[PDB]
RNA sequence: GAUGGGGAAGCUCCGUUUCAAAGGCCUGAUUUUAUGCAGGCCACCAUCGAAAGGGAAUCCGGUUAAGAUUCCGGAACCUGG
RNA sequence: UUUACUUAUUCAAUGAAGCGGAGCUGGAUCCACGUUCUAGCAUUCAAGGUCCCAUUCGGGGCUGAUCCGGGUU
C-alpha cells in the first residue's frame, strides 16, 4: 500500500518534513515527489502545485490529513507535506503514486 | 524648553530674527562629586520655546559671553 | 485523586436543584466545555466562545454549530443527505 | 497623609474622571487628572496590532508626520505583512489559473 | 530541475517592493560572506506606467510610459517565482555584487535598467511583465 | 530627433 | 500601436459594475 | 417631535422617511443659424435628548478680608488662516 | 348558471435596473457555453474595432452592450 511504500522510503530513502524544506528541495531541484495532506489550505496548496510545475516534480495527494500524514511517516507530530529527495529502494516513484 | 548642544546652532539662535532676549546663570555643581565648579546656562528666548545651551567650562564661557551679539540683550546672573 | 464521587463538575452546586437536574446538566456542560479537534488545521483546538459558536484558537477559524457540541446528529445527517442528493443531481 | 481633591466639579469615578497624586515642586502631594490611554490601531484582515505604527488618540493622529502612521510597503498601515503576503500570493496564484482555465475551455470548446 | 536561474521573473512578496515584479539577473545559491544565505541580485519596476489609449497624444504618452527602476539584492524565501522570463543580457554588466557595495554605481545601473526597460516597453514586449500586480 | 526616437523603437519592434 | 490592447469588460451576472443604461422605462415620474 | 401625506365637527391625532418634483456638484467656442443654457455626475432626509456616556489643547510658584487649573510671573499646548 | 378578462378596489417590495414579446441572433422545446479548488482584485463617459475631422495637447458617430412595448415589479 501507499503506506507501506512511505514506511520503506522512510526506513531506507531520504525525505524531508515540512512546508519551508520542501520549499527549499523545490527550488533547489532535489525533489522527485511531493505528498500533500487532505487538510492542507488550499493556497498553501496551489503555492505547492505551481512550484512543483515549475521543478518538473510528481505530486500526490494524501487521503488523510496531517496526523494521518504523521503517522504514515512514522512520527509523533502532524506533517502537511512530504518531499521525497531519493527513494531507490521503495517503489513509490516508479508506480502510479 | 529644549536643550541645544551645537555651538554653532546656539550662535545662529542668537542671531536669529525673532530673538531679542538671553539669560546668563551660574550655577555651584560638584563633578564626580568632587571639588567645586563653576556652570553656566545660556538661555535664548524664542517665540516659541526657550533654548539652553550649559558649558562647564567657564573659560569657554567666558568667550562664548564675549563673543555673544551686542544687540541682544542679556540678563546676567 | 479524584475529589468527587459523581457529582463531578456539578459538585458547584452543592446540595440544591435536585440530583437528576443536576446529572442533565452535567453532560451539556461537560460537553460544551469540552475541546475539540479543527478540521482545518487538524489541532485540538475549538472551543465555544458562545451558544452555537465555535473558534479555534490556531488558525482563528470559526463555526457554526450546535449550542453544546460542535456537530449534531440531526447536521450530520443533513450534510448526508445534501451530499446525496447532490450526487443524484449531478449525475 | 497628605489627602487630595478633584480639580474639576466631576466628583465621581468615571472613565474620564481618573487621577494620579504626584509630588510639586512646591512640596505637597496634589491629584493630576490622567487621560484615557490609546489603543493600538488594528489589521483590516485579521485584527491583530500594526507593527510600527505610533498609539495615539484618533484626533492626535492630526497632529504628527505621516511617518508615525505608515510603514513603507504596500498597505502600509491598514494592513500587516503577513496578510499583505498572503494576498500578494492569492492574486498571482488565482490569476495564473484564471489563464489555464480560460485555455483549457478554450481547448474543449474546440474538441467538443 | 532548477528554476531560479538569470532572466526568470519573480513576485516579490517582502519589503518595501512586495507585490512587484522583477526579473533575476544574477543568482547566488551558496550566498557570500554578506548575506549567508540563498538570494538573487534582481532589477524591477518601481513605479509602472499608466495605460495609454488611441485618443493621448504624445507629450501624454511620453509622460505615462515612464518607468521607475530598482535593483535588490532579496533573499530566495521572500521572492515568488512564476513561470515567465525576460532577457537580461542588455544590464548583465551592470548588476554586480560590487555595484551594490559603491555608492553609488547604483545610479548608473538603475539609469541603464531604466532605459532598457523603456524602450522594450516601448517596443511592446513582456505585456505581463509590465502590467501591475492588483491585490 | 522624435523621428529617430520612432524609428529606433519600430526597430526594436522587428529584432526584440 | 504596439502600447493599446484590448481589454474586453464582462458585464455578466457577478462580473464587472454594470454600466449606465436608458432606465426610462423605470423612472418614478 | 415638525414637514410630505392621511384621520378627526374640532381642540388636535397618527407616523419619523415615508406616499414628495424634498439638492448639490463637474464641464463647456456643444460645428456654431448669428442677443433665449447645453452635455453630464452622486443620491435620503428637520429638530430636541447627558454640567456622571463620547470629546482638540495648561502646568508650576506667588497673590486676597473674601478670587484662582480663570489674576500676576515663568514655561507650554490646541485649532483655524 | 358556468367559465374567463382587467380597468375600479386591495396587499407587498425596490436603488421604481433589467418586465413582456420577438430574434432568417447562436449552441443543443431548452439554454445563455460570459461568474464555483483559494478570506486577492474589480470604480474615472471602457478599452479595442470601424467612419469622419484638419492633426496639435485631440474631438465627434456606430459598435462594444440586438430590436419593439401606451405596464416600476
Ligand atoms: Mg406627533
Ligand atoms: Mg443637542
Ligand atoms: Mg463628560
Ligand atoms: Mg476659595
Ligand atoms: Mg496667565
Ligand atoms: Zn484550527
Ligand atoms: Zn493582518
Amino acid at each position: 500500500s501507499i503506506n507501506q511504500k512511505l514506511a520503506l522510503v522512510i526506513k531506507s530513502g531520504k525525505y524531508t518534513l515540512g512546508y519551508k524544506s520542501t520549499v527549499k528541495s523545490l527550488r533547489q531541484g532535489k525533489s522527485k515527489l511531493i505528498i500533500i495532506a487532505a487538510n492542507t489550505p488550499v493556497l498553501r496548496k496551489s503555492e505547492l502545485e505551481y512550484y512543483a510545475m515549475l521543478s518538473k516534480t510528481k505530486v500526490y495527494y494524501f487521503q488523510g490529513g496531517n496526523n494521518e500524514l504523521g503517522t504514515a511517516v512514522g512520527k509523533l507530530f502532524r506533517v502537511g507535506v512530504v518531499s521525497i529527495l531519493e527513494a531507490g529502494d521503495s517503489d513509490i516513484l516508479t508506480t502510479l503514486a | 524648553a529644549r536643550e541645544i548642544t551645537d555651538i554653532k546652532q546656539f550662535l545662529e539662535l542668537t542671531r536669529r530674527a525673532d530673538v531679542k532676549t538671553a539669560t546668563v546663570k551660574i550655577n555651584k555643581k560638584l563633578n564626580k562629586a568632587g571639588k567645586p565648579f563653576r556652570q553656566t546656562k545660556f538661555k535664548v528666548r524664542g517665540s516659541s520655546s526657550l533654548y539652553t545651551l550649559v558649558i562647564n567650562d567657564a573659560g569657554k564661557a567666558k568667550k562664548l559671553i564675549q563673543s555673544l551679539p551686542p544687540t541682544l540683550k542679556v540678563n546676567r546672573l | 485523586a479524584k475529589r468527587t464521587k459523581k457529582v463531578g463538575i456539578t459538585g458547584k452546586y452543592g446540595v440544591r436543584y435536585g440530583s437528576s437536574l443536576r446529572r442533565q446538566v452535567k453532560k451539556l456542560e461537560i460537553q460544551q466545555h469540552a475541546r475539540y479537534d479543527c478540521s482545518f488545521c487538524g489541532k485540538k483546538t475549538v472551543k465555544r466562545g458562545a451558544a452555537g459558536i465555535w473558534t479555534c484558537s490556531c488558525c482563528k477559524k470559526t463555526v457554526a454549530g450546535g449550542a453544546y457540541t460542535v456537530s449534531t446528529a440531526a447536521a450530520a445527517t443533513v450534510r448526508s443527505t445534501i451530499r446525496r442528493l447532490r450526487e443524484m443531481v449531478e449525475a | 497623609a497628605q489627602r487630595v481633591t478633584f480639580r474639576r466639579r466631576n466628583p465621581y469615578n468615571t472613565r474620564s474622571n481618573k487621577i494620579k497624586v504626584v509630588k510639586t515642586p512646591g512640596g505637597i502631594l496634589r491629584a493630576q487628572h490622567v487621560k484615557k490611554l490609546a489603543t493600538r490601531p488594528k489589521c483590516g484582515d485579521c485584527g491583530s496590532a500594526l507593527q510600527g505604527i505610533s498609539t495615539l488618540r484618533p484626533r492626535q493622529y492630526a497632529t504628527v508626520s505621516k511617518t508615525h502612521k505608515t510603514v513603507s510597503r504596500a498597505y502600509g498601515g491598514s494592513r500587516c505583512a503577513n496578510c499583505v503576503k498572503e494576498r500578494i500570493i492569492r492574486a498571482f496564484l488565482i490569476e495564473e489559473q484564471k489563464i489555464v482555465k480560460k485555455v483549457v475551455k478554450e481547448q474543449t470548446e474546440a474538441a467538443k | 530541475a532548477k528554476f531560479l536561474k538569470a532572466g526568470k521573473v519573480a513576485v516579490v512578496v517582502r519589503g518595501r517592493y512586495a507585490g512587484k515584479k522583477v526579473v533575476i539577473v544574477k543568482p547566488h545559491d551558496e550566498g557570500s560572506k554578506s548575506h549567508p544565505f540563498g538570494h538573487a541580485l534582481v532589477a524591477g519596476i518601481e513605479r509602472y506606467p499608466l495605460k495609454v489609449t488611441k485618443k493621448h497624444g504624445a507629450k501624454k504618452v511620453a509622460k505615462r510610459t515612464k518607468i521607475k527602476p530598482f535593483i535588490k539584492v532579496v533573499n530566495y524565501n521572500h521572492l515568488l517565482p512564476t513561470r515567465y522570463t525576460l532577457d537580461v543580457e542588455a544590464f548583465k554588466s551592470v548588476v554586480s555584487t560590487e555595484t551594490f557595495e559603491q555608492p553609488s554605481q547604483r545610479e548608473e545601473a538603475k539609469k541603464v535598467v531604466k532605459k532598457a526597460f523603456e524602450e522594450r516597453h516601448q517596443a511592446g514586449k513582456n505585456q505581463w511583465f509590465f502590467s501591475k500586480l492588483r491585490f | 530627433a522624435l523621428e529617430k526616437y520612432k524609428e529606433r523603437i519600430r526597430h526594436l519592434m522587428e529584432t526584440l | 500601436n504596439p502600447l493599446t490592447h484590448s481589454t474586453p469588460k464582462n458585464f455578466g451576472i457577478g462580473q464587472a459594475v454594470q454600466p449606465k443604461r436608458n432606465l426610462s422605462r423605470y423612472v418614478k415620474w
